[PDB]
């Protein structure tokens, strides 16, 4: 992450983050909510700091470094790319509505009023179909990933020697490979809980109330979806063993 | 230090994310407790031995039952876990999250664990359940259903008091150690 985004989400709550003086000027409920809007932010940039480890640390160094058989770094690190380019452009949404919202001269104080737009149309549309197939197929690959890395680690010196060297720094004591696949696989169910509890502070507008709704109902539309399109592929599964299922 | 990863389990309302919040901060947070626990890896030391213990959340997943199960590859320990003041929650224990626990995690200890126990004696939660001809879960009602269900052990906590908590993470690594 940036430094200027790692400051702006540095504070445990939005309540921490502003300054007292503009903390003191909102009644309770305002900042309940922001509490949980800022909550959803902060773990979306963590969620793409995370591709960026496994696009640029893991992958990129594996590629710069390593001599590994071609179709091996694609197995260990399936839709890196396509996953980056989905969540930094859902992040960028989310941090121009909060610069947006800056009061003049401040960096750190503001309220987010509309969010509910932003997530219908971020789980809407084409988006929502590329988050369908991008995560249909992550997701039916994670078991494969997970044992290829598993085999590399317990067989090749210079594999095991990269991973011990790129994972050595306290930076990187929760994001180890099969790490980040599983925060990554675990990022779009943490949604509904995320929205429901958003959506629990926003009655006072009821437009607002009603868009989160909306967006509420179409996360898990696309989590359904998702979890019907699954079927774990295995390296030397036969084909009898797949029209078996 | 040797690397083992715990993952916990149990319905919604069971209180699993806050157990892994207070845990993780030796910490009942002050003035914000987050919705969602990512991960966390606590170094932990027990009876001299020295480990990473990775932790995990499974809630959110309850009801996809394809992406569920990718949270449980390479598990060395399972908490399974409900709530005191959800007769509920642990009905749901034996045969639903039982049987999917040791297809996923075969040979994986499991130790059940009873959240909530501050709710145990408090009048507004008593007065509740009554009207669902219900009352708080008593301890020889969580050791029966762990022995039941060939659990390695049952404990309780609160995530409210901490108390309890140390002695989960601690006992689960221990678990988690053994051949
Ligand atoms: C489709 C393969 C399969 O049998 N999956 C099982 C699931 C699940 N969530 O896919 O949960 C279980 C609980 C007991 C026995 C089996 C399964
Ligand atoms: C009080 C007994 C009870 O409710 N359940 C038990 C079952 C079962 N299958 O219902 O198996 C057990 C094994 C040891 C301790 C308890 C039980």
């Amino acid at each position: 992450s940036m430094e200027m985004d790692e400051k702006d989400f540095a504070a445990d709550s939005w309540s921490l983050a502003v300054d007292s003086s503009f903390l003191q000027q909102h009644k309770k409920e305002v900042m309940k909510q922001q509490d949980v809007i800022y909550e959803l932010i902060q773990t979306e940039l963590h969620h793409v700091r995370t591709l960026k480890i496994m696009t640029r640390l893991f992958r990129t160094g594996m590629l710069e470094e390593l001599h590994l058989e071609p179709g091996v770094v694609q197995g260990l690190f399936p839709c890196v790319d396509e996953l980056s380019d989905i969540h930094t452009r859902f992040l960028s949404q989310l941090l121009e509505r909060r610069r947006q919202a800056l009061c003049p001269g401040s960096t750190r104080n503001f309220v987010i009023h509309r969010l509910g737009d932003l997530l219908i149309s971020q789980f809407s549309g084409p988006s929502a179909e590329q988050m369908c197939k991008t995560y249909s197929e992550f997701c039916s690959r994670h078991s494969k990933a997970l044992k290829l890395y598993k085999e590399l680690y317990a067989r090749d010196k210079r594999f095991q020697q990269f991973i011990r060297k790129v994972t050595r720094p306290a930076v990187l004591k929760r994001h180890g490979v099969q790490e980040c696949i599983l925060l990554v696989t675990q990022r779009i169910t943490k949604y509904p809980l995320l929205i429901s509890r958003i959506l629990q502070h926003s009655h006072g507008i009821e437009e607002e109330r009603q868009d989160l709704t909306t967006a509420l109902g179409l996360v898990k539309e696309l989590l359904s979806n998702v979890d019907e399109g699954i079927y774990q592929l295995e390296k030397g599964a036969r084909l009898q063993e797949i029209y078996n299922r | 230090a040797i690397r083992k990863k715990l993952v916990i389990v149990g319905d919604g309302a069971c209180g699993k994310t806050c157990l892994l919040i207070v845990f993780s901060k030796d910490q009942f947070p002050e003035v914000y407790v987050p919705t969602v626990f990512e991960n966390y890896v606590a170094d932990i030391e027990v009876d001299g031995k020295q480990v990473e213990l990775a932790l995990w959340d499974t809630a959110g997943q309850e009801d996809y039952d394809r992406l569920r199960p990718l949270s449980y590859p390479d598990t060395d320990v399972i908490l399974m876990c409900f709530s005191i003041d959800s007769p509920d929650s642990l009905e749901n224990i034996p045969e639903k999250w039982t049987p999917e626990v040791k297809h996923f995690c075969p040979n994986v200890p499991i130790i059940l664990v009873g959240n909530k126990k501050d709710l145990r004696n408090d009048e507004h939660t008593r007065r509740e359940l009554a009207k669902m001809k219900q009352e708080p879960v008593k301890p020889e009602e969580g050791r029966d259903m762990a022995n039941r269900i060939g659990a390695f052990g049952y404990m309780e906590c609160s995530a409210k008091t901490k108390d309890g908590v140390r002695e989960v993470f601690e006992m689960a690594t221990r678990a988690a150690l053994q051949a």
